[PDB]
């Protein structure tokens, strides 16, 4: 499959792009995030949802909703999506860190992201589980025009790709690609077509 | 800019903002509605290169609702809440002002170079209307004098002093704070001393010799101030009606700074008093 | 409907009244009109209702420590100031300013706020606090003074662009909120 494999990976980027849109698509609907310590009558659920556009960010301390994201303008509507320098994930959050009240525990170390952004304010929010999470920070990372950090991101991408190739090796069925290509015929230099163009 | 639609590039308009519209915050309702949602720091001019090219810039930015003209209502005592409705609704003129430095920079002194060119927008419609905004009809600027600004300054400040004695003379049960607010305000001219600026910009003879001929307002800026003291004395006994103990030692202040500037304006000023 | 005390101080260096004017105006960046008066006020709401608000400009140098007092009684909150690049201003106001409000005041919810936040990355400015042997002091240390006192908040910013302008008002505002 070393032609196959060479013509399979060779054109990647359409899944590629299609990835991310999907991942754009799943930001923007969005659902109710958790945010840090709302054990006393905060708040833990609340929506973040992406702009339609792409460029805003609906979100702030929302209610206890189980149907997930409500439209409307949220305490916040704006996260400034030209100026964000990352999201700390894991042991970066400085939250993680915290020795006091909002320590949060070793049990969401893979639920903690917090976007960068005023070069002085984050916003360290939680995930309810790993593939959400990664989910959200490919979808930042795609805000951020750089590769994906899911592992199902990974799962697709090569399922897809499979999927793909294997519909295009209908047409050479029964016949083989020489992995050395076949040499070029030589093409005379007259472009005189005897017979009409078209 | 250009990208904008047809009814949209190079085009101005006035928008009737909710009751608490922070400037940013409607900028920011704007670039919702659109991309490129850059904003331009030249406030007052247009780019002539923006005048046609592509990526549409914008600006905003609050101005000030002119008022109305209630009809048979200029000089009955009307009570204000009808004026406060024609504040805001049923409006067409707005103004903008400009600050402008113009003459020396001198350290001490800024009332020597501000020069406002005011702008005043008339819309075809007036607000409210069917739309929450409106484009821009006639475009007008404005140009505004040391001494003038001086005036209009002073004046606005006697009438924002009387609204404030007066829609605390309707009701008693009412906040004394807006009185401590402006009687300290006004009495102190802590951070600078407006009352010695005027003198040192107009009252000087040497205004008189950049403005001999100029020196009718200066006498417009006395019976100003001349008709500011009396409103000064009912704001002080308005103090007094409503003083405590913490206001106390504050409405001596108050009274004693008030007499001091009473004979300063008689004789120091030398503006004859009604 | 409901007004809210709320004083200002700090040396005048750093033209705090800048700022306040600016904020009540809802002018454009440096485009504020100074007036002649202090004490400015305001009508704002900040979430569920609008309230009033007025804001006490006092003057900073040492002299008026007679007269600046008397107004502190029942103010609802204080914001006490600075200038993020002046370290006199650190020295005053941890000397100072900080304490004799402290001592005024002892029961008061307490912000303090940095000014002239572009300046404090202003390389410019920057180099000449250097070669002036003056630091362009950072936010940790700041952080540090605000915890020292425990302010129910420190906020950082600046006149000249307003950012986090709005930030710090109603972060005021809600003190009381």
């Amino acid at each position: 499959s070393r032609p196959i494999l060479e013509l399979k990976e060779k054109i990647q980027p359409e899944i590629l792009e299609l990835i991310k849109q999907q991942r754009l698509n799943r930001l923007v609907e969005g659902t109710c995030f958790r945010k840090l310590n709302a054990r006393r009558r905060q708040d833990k659920f609340w929506y973040c949802r992406l702009s339609p556009n792409h460029k805003v960010l609906h979100y702030g301390d929302l209610e206890e909703s189980p149907q997930g994201e409500v439209p409307h303008d949220s305490l916040q509507d704006k996260l400034p999506v030209a100026d964000i320098k990352a999201v700390v994930t894991g042991k970066d959050c400085p939250h993680m860190k915290e020795k006091g009240a909002l320590k949060q525990n070793k049990e969401v170390l893979e639920l903690a992201f917090s976007i960068l952004y005023d070069s002085n304010c984050q916003l360290n929010f939680i995930a309810p589980d790993k593939h959400e999470y990664c989910i959200w920070t490919d979808g930042l990372n795609a805000l951020l025009g750089k590769d994906m950090m899911s592992d199902l991101t990974r799962n697709d991408l090569d399922t897809l790709l499979s999927m793909e190739i294997k519909l295009r090796l209908l047409d050479l069925e029964n016949i083989q690609i020489p992995d050395a290509p076949p040499p070029i015929p030589k093409e005379p230099s007259n472009y005189d077509f005897v017979y009409d163009c078209n | 800019g250009q990208g904008f639609p047809s009814f949209l590039r190079n085009k101005i308009f006035i928008y009737r903002g909710k009751e608490y519209e922070r400037r940013e915050d409607f900028s920011l309702r704007l670039l919702t509605q659109f991309p490129n949602a850059e904003k331009m720091t030249s406030t007052t001019p247009p780019g002539e290169d923006i005048k046609s090219s592509p990526k549409q810039y914008m600006q905003c930015f609050t101005v000030k609702p002119v008022m109305s003209l209630p009809p048979s209502y200029k000089d009955k005592p009307v009570p204000e809440q009808i004026l406060n409705y024609y504040r805001a609704n049923e409006v067409q003129q707005f103004r903008y002002s400009r600050p402008f430095r113009k003459g020396e920079k001198d350290p001490d002194n800024e009332f020597a170079t501000m020069w406002i060119e005011r702008t005043t927008y008339t819309t075809a419609y007036t607000f409210p209307g069917i739309l929450k905004w409106f484009e821009v009809k006639q475009i007008s600027t404005e140009e505004i004098s040391p001494l003038e600004n001086a005036i209009e300054t002073m004046e606005l400040t006697n009438e924002r002093i009387s609204n404030c004695v007066q829609q605390h003379a309707w009701d008693r049960s009412l906040s004394v704070h807006p009185l401590s607010m402006l009687l300290s305000g006004i009495v102190d001219p802590a951070v600078m001393g407006g009352f010695s600026n005027y003198e040192k910009a107009f009252f000087t003879e040497k205004y008189l010799q950049e403005h001999p001929e100029d020196q009718e307002k200066v006498e417009l800026l006395k019976r100003l101030i001349a008709l500011q003291m009396p409103l000064l004395t009912e704001g002080i006994r308005i103090h007094g009606e409503k003083l405590t103990e913490q206001l106390k030692p504050l409405h001596e202040r108050l009274s004693s700074c008030f007499r001091e500037l009473k004979e300063k304006v008689e004789k120091h000023y030398g503006v004859i008093t009604l | 409907m409901q007004a809210i005390k709320c004083v200002v101080v700090g040396d005048g260096a750093v033209a705090k009244t800048c700022l306040l004017i600016s904020y009540t105006t809802n002018a454009f960046p440096g485009e504020y009109i100074p007036t002649v008066f202090d004490n400015y006020s305001a009508n704002v709401m900040v979430d569920g209702k609008p309230v009033n608000l007025g804001l006490w400009d006092t003057a900073g140098q040492e002299d008026y420590d007679r007269l600046r007092p008397l107004s502190y009684p029942q103010t609802d909150v204080f914001l006490i100031c600075f200038s993020l690049v002046s370290p006199a201003s650190f020295e005053n106001v941890r000397a100072k300013w900080y304490p004799e409000v402290r001592h005024h005041c002892p029961n008061t919810p307490i912000i303090l706020v940095g000014t002239k936040l572009d300046l404090r990355d202003d390389k410019d400015t920057i180099e000449k606090l250097k070669e002036k042997k003056l630091t362009p002091i950072t936010y940790p240390q700041g952080l540090a003074m605000a915890k020292e006192i425990g302010a129910v908040k420190y906020l950082e910013c600046s006149a000249l662009t307003q950012r986090g302008l709005k930030t710090v008002f109603d972060e005021a505002i809600r003190a009381v909120l």
